[PDB]
């Protein structure tokens, strides 16, 4: 009865306690954390052939 | 007392929760990621082609070194992969042929190796004596592992068919934390780069996070309306993306704690199989079930590449720590690098 | 050119040797798939032919090497690792007849066989019917009519008739008749005769695929 | 991981024999085999080497066509043959194991080795800047020397080997690739170089110290041994 | 003279078709790993005799019949390459022919009996025995011992038959190299036909597979009886039709351009390959 039904309560009263940020924040932060690694990211810049190890 | 107190308890809860999260957002993300410049069309060439596999290739993880990498097949071998000599290093001979996940530690000692079987054995590589030997044997699960992923040298995190994920601990081969939360069969895990957290990814359309010490879980999302097959963490540690059958990749937050935006499109309408970043998490890979994999912008929604170069079903999407190459494996034992 | 690159080469060759000769050796074995409704219609199956997850029971029988791969002890869901079964041969589907008067597990044994018959990854896999405890179904035969889960019967009371009904009603869900092969066989404690009647239904699949690999037919 | 050498003591000017060495502990098929001999008064001299699929079978300049080297991989031996051979070939003579793959130790693991007594250009030359260097415990020893050409090759990996002989011991294996410790080997040691110039530092030397220090290059399969610094106590 | 234009047009038609249709199977095979089997190595070969008959035989066979004055040991090669590649095809047919009979017979062992090794073995043993066949006539069975008058031919113009014997078209390459592979194949489908009837029959598969052997074998005889036979007339001293001689040449030649319309496309998972392409590329 309460193996099941119980803990599920308990779990949502947690979850609905838990702090919570603003969606605008998180993205400013996503971004910014984007920007920052831009040229670190051999996938997003172009890499030349003469650093990139997978040359031919 | 009786069932019908808890269920309008749990009700009023959810509705709660939703007003809350209703209350909080105040804004989309597509009106703040306008004023982002899109990174356009990003052209990738196959470097390296891997045929040593005969049969259907299932995951491969990816070394710190981001030089060597594990690959498991239907055959039952894993085969460690020199991604710059295309040589093969190392030949496990497996006990059971039918796995579908494998892991490779992050200092490069032992590997893991699941799937079908109950038990995701681990094998040395550095053994004095040259040849590979079963290191250690969990054996505590009865349903097929799904994935299995290395913390430390001595902690291993592992998801099984039923609605549990564990803890095996090397040493003694004892489950440290068992995790009961889930109410369907987990599909697959995604760790934090501060390897404190993970969240999980399972058949209830639901993805889970847990702590590595605490084990209690934290927040829970139910965006997708079909079950999730994989799920990576950013590169951040605060957000993760989730692949589902429906054609749609969810990308939700932890500081957010609600989907921030989906990837899907008309003519797409297979499921996902594997879903992975880069190393700044601007670029989202993505194997569906066509013989094409995909490369999205993470915030403008948008085709930035499309690949080609497989004839079967994307099986597994690796990415390098550093982002200089990803593996692309699929069911027509073929593993390929683009970049 | 390179110093020590050459024999990591050499080693990455032998290494390509052994996983071919690996793969022609279970390329010239043969793999099959145990499925059905019950254990002990399976259990009984797997005791007349031998020499936790999924099972696997090797044995050796006229030169050729069967590996029977009982997936009975999962209790996951299906449809989320049945496709690794896609290269098997056949799919040996062994249910009870005894289940006809045992609670409507004859309509959840109908069922699954006719979700198994129709999956997309089946396209190209045979299934062999297996009907166990014949002497059960002919005792209960004599004791209750055929009509408990069957309101469409309309027959006398016969063993073989009944049979050929539970047959034909098993062979009609079949919806891919004009590629799948239905080879139903009563099988029970009995001789060789079922492993004879393995053997054969492995040899025509065998010949159904290399025919139509070669062309048509 | 064992490693029984036979087959030696007094041999005649031009006869013939086999020599026959016995693996035990590892994979011997995995393996490939080198055979090295020390003169009484010279440091160590590579003769020959099979590899792990009896393939690709070299001779050094000295030995090309008069020795021969077979494995058996069923039976667990390796038989090195020596016919019609000259008066300067009384040595001692080991057995060394190896394996070629990224990250691998090679040259981990040196045999007993029997000694063999005879009754009465084109290479990598390793120029040693010194023979002897006495030492004291807890104090640093800088050990140098030089080659014939950089051994950076284009891969950016450097072949160098750095062996320790103790007095009545094998040799053992300190430091591969100038970047690598071998298995057991204490981290005190500092080996690193631009390509010509080597220098390797034994920080905090300890009494097990003591020995002679050979250097390798690998660039090319006639492997040729340094002079070999002696160090005194 | 038209005649010969449109003859002409015909065989530049026909070659053009068979080099295309190769071509496409080629690269069919050589893009989709899905069917890199052993099924396929035996069409390799045939797509490779069909190009080489399209690409180094009709325009040489309309070289031949323009009737230039050239070197004897010039045409003679020349036109001895046709019967070289001509071999070459009717070879790969009856390796086809044979492996679709071990395929029937072999069952229980097939890939235990034939690796891939033995294919290429065979393929090379056929592609041997078709050009040591088809540079006889370079060794001694030329016009130059047929009678008197020859081998002062060093500027002479030449037409198929000034520098080639009859009988060698008759008795060695029809009566040995022709009929015989002709008869060994009818035996294998007499062979597969029944094995399928006693083995199936126990309507619309057995129909389909009949359907295809006699459309294959039919298709056969079309390309090869009809010039075969009218080399056998000429032969006895008769009377041939200077247009039926050149019916048969096209009749024989579009056996390369009705082969994959015949073989590749009744194989069930080539015609799959095949509309992939065309609906995606
Ligand atoms: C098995 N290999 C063949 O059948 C080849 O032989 C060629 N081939 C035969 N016969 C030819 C001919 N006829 C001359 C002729 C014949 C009889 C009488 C007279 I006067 C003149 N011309 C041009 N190619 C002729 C065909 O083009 C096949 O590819």
């Amino acid at each position: 009865s309460i193996a099941q039904a119980r803990k599920l309560v308990e779990q949502l009263k947690m979850e609905a306690n838990i702090d919570r940020i603003k969606v605008s924040k998180a993205a400013a932060d996503l971004m910014a954390y984007c920007e920052a690694h831009a040229k670190e990211d051999p996938l997003l810049t172009p890499v030349p052939a003469s650093e990139n190890p997978f040359r031919e | 007392s009786e069932l019908d107190q808890l269920r309008q308890e749990a009700e009023q809860l959810k509705n709660q929760i939703r007003d809350a999260r209703k209350a909080c957002a105040d804004a989309t993300l597509s009106q703040i990621t306008n004023n982002i410049d899109p990174v356009g069309r990003i052209q990738m060439r196959t470097r390296r082609t891997l045929r040593g596999h005969l049969a259907k290739i299932y995951a491969m993880h990816w070394g710190t070194d981001s030089r060597l990498l594990v690959s498991a097949s239907q055959d039952g071998k894993l085969i460690i992969w020199d991604s710059y000599t295309t040589n093969k290093v190392h030949a496990i001979p497996l006990r059971s042929s039918w796995v579908m996940t494998c892991a490779y530690a992050p200092s490069g000692n032992y590997v893991a190796c699941g799937g079908l079987d109950n038990i995701c054995s681990i094998y040395n590589l550095k053994t004095r004596e040259g040849n590979v030997r079963v290191s250690r044997e969990l054996a505590g699960h009865t349903g097929y592992l799904s994935c299995c992923r290395f913390l430390d040298d001595n902690q291993i995190v592992t998801s099984s068919g039923d609605t549990t994920c564990a803890l095996w601990d090397i040493e003694t081969g004892q489950q440290t934390t068992t995790f009961t939360g889930h109410t369907g069969d987990v599909m697959s895990l995604s760790l934090a780069p501060d390897t404190r957290l993970f969240v999980s990814g399972a058949c209830d359309a639901s993805a889970k996070l847990w702590d590595v010490r605490e084990g209690m879980c934290r927040q829970t999302f139910t965006g997708h309306e079909s079950d999730i097959n994989a799920i990576c963490f950013f590169p951040n540690g605060n957000a993760f993306a989730t692949g589902s059958d429906d054609a749609t990749c969810r990308l939700f937050d932890l500081r957010a704690d609600q989907e921030l935006m989906t990837y899907s499109h008309d003519n797409i309408i297979c499921g996902i199989t594997s879903v992975s970043f880069s190393k700044s998490g601007r670029l989202l890979l993505a194997g569906y079930d066509d013989f094409n994999c995909n490369v999205w912008d993470a915030l403008k929604a948008d085709r930035a590449g499309v690949l080609a170069g497989h004839d079967n079903r994307v099986s597994c999407l690796g990415v390098t720590d550093d982002g200089m190459a990803v593996a692309t494996g699929s069911w027509d034992s073929f593993l390929k690098i683009w970049n | 050119l390179s110093a020590e690159d050459k024999a990591a080469v050499e080693r990455s060759k032998m290494i390509d040797r052994n996983l071919r000769e690996d793969g022609e050796k279970a390329a010239r074995e043969v793999k099959l798939l145990l499925l059905g409704a019950g254990e002990s219609g399976k259990s009984t199956i797997v005791k007349q032919m031998k020499i936790t997850g999924i099972v696997e029971t090797h044995f050796t029988f006229k030169d050729l090497h069967f590996k029977m791969f009982d997936v009975g002890a999962q209790r996951s869901e299906r449809k989320k690792w049945i496709h690794c079964f896609e290269g098997v041969t056949a799919i040996i589907f062994c249910v009870a007849l005894s289940d006809y008067d045992l609670v409507n597990r004859m309509h959840e044994s109908m069922k699954l066989f006719d979700s198994i018959c129709n999956n997309k990854w089946f396209t190209d896999t045979s299934i062999i019917l297996f009907l166990n405890k014949k002497d059960l179904f002919e005792e209960k035969i004599k004791k209750s009519p055929l009509t408990i889960c069957y309101p469409e019967y309309a027959g006398s009371n016969t063993y073989e008739e009944a049979a050929a009904y539970i047959q034909c009603q098993f062979e009609d869900l079949n919806k891919r008749k004009d590629t799948k092969e239905i080879y139903t066989h009563f099988t029970c404690s009995t001789d060789t005769k079922n492993v004879q009647f393995v053997f054969d239904a492995v040899t025509d699949v065998i010949i159904k695929n290399n025919l139509k690999d070669c062309g048509l037919f | 991981v064992q490693l029984v050498e036979s087959g030696g003591g007094l041999v005649q000017p031009g006869g013939s024999r086999k020599l026959s060495c016995s693996a035990s502990g590892f994979a011997f098929s995995s393996f490939g085999m080198h055979w090295v001999r020390q003169a009484p008064e010279k440091g160590l001299e590579w003769v020959a080497y099979i590899s792990s699929g009896s393939g690709t079978i070299y001779y050094a300049d000295t030995v090309k066509g008069r020795f021969t080297i077979s494995r058996d991989d069923p039976k667990n031996t390796l038989f090195l043959q020596m016919t019609s051979l000259r008066s300067e070939d009384t040595a001692m003579y080991y057995c060394v194991r190896s394996i070629y793959y990224y990250g691998s130790s090679p040259f981990d693991f040196w045999g007993q080795g029997t000694t063999l007594t005879v009754s009465a250009s084109a290479d990598i030359v390793m120029t040693q800047a010194t023979s002897s260097v006495p030492v004291t415990p807890g104090e640093s020893v800088s050990i140098s020397c030089r080659s014939s050409k950089s051994l950076l090759h284009s891969n950016g990996n450097t072949y160098l080997y750095w062996f320790l002989q103790r007095p009545g011991q094998s040799p053992q294996l300190l430091i591969y690739r100038m970047s690598n410790l071998a298995s057991g080997v204490p981290d005190r040691f500092s080996g690193s170089g631009s390509g010509t110039a080597f220098t390797l530092t034994i920080s905090r030397l300890e009494a097990e110290d003591v020995g002679v220090y050979y250097c390798m290059q690998h660039l090319e399969y006639p492997l040729t041994f340094g002079a070999g610094t002696k160090l005194e106590l | 003279s038209l005649a010969n234009v449109t003859y002409i047009t015909m065989e530049i038609f026909i070659g053009l078709c068979a080099i295309v249709g190769n071509v496409l199977v080629i690269c069919v095979v050589k893009l989709n790993p899905s069917l890199q089997t052993t099924t396929f190595y035996f069409i390799v070969s045939l797509a490779l005799a069909d190009i080489a008959v399209g690409v180094l035989v009709m325009p040489l066979a309309i070289v031949v019949s323009l009737g230039i004055t050239i070197h004897f040991y010039s045409c003679l090669f020349m036109t001895c390459l046709l019967l070289i590649f001509t071999h070459a095809s009717i070879m790969s047919l009856l390796a086809i022919a044979v492996d679709r009979y071990l395929r029937v017979k072999l069952t229980v062992r097939y890939k235990r009996v034939t690796t891939h090794r033995r294919i290429w073995l065979a393929l090379g043993l056929c592609w041997l025995v078709s050009f040591l066949v088809g540079l006889t006539p370079m060794f001694g069975w030329n016009m130059k011992l047929t009678s008197e008058y020859h081998r002062n031919v060093t500027f002479l113009s030449c037409q198929f038959v000034s520098v080639m014997r009859m009988d060698y078209m008759v008795y060695f390459s029809f009566l040995t190299w022709i009929f015989i592979p002709l008869v060994v194949m009818c035996a294998i489908y007499l062979d597969i036909f029944y094995i399928i009837r006693n083995k199936l029959s126990l309507y619309g598969r057995e129909f389909k597979t009949a359907k295809s052997l006699f459309l294959v074998l039919f298709l056969f005889a079309l390309s090869w009886l009809p010039l075969s036979i009218i080399n056998c007339i000429i032969y006895f001293n008769g009377e041939v039709p200077q247009l039926v001689l050149y019916m048969g040449i096209l009749l024989s030649h579009a056996n390369s351009m009705m082969n994959p319309i015949v073989y590749a496309y009744k194989i069930k998972k080539f015609k799959e390959t095949y509309l992939l392409i065309l609906k995606a590329c």
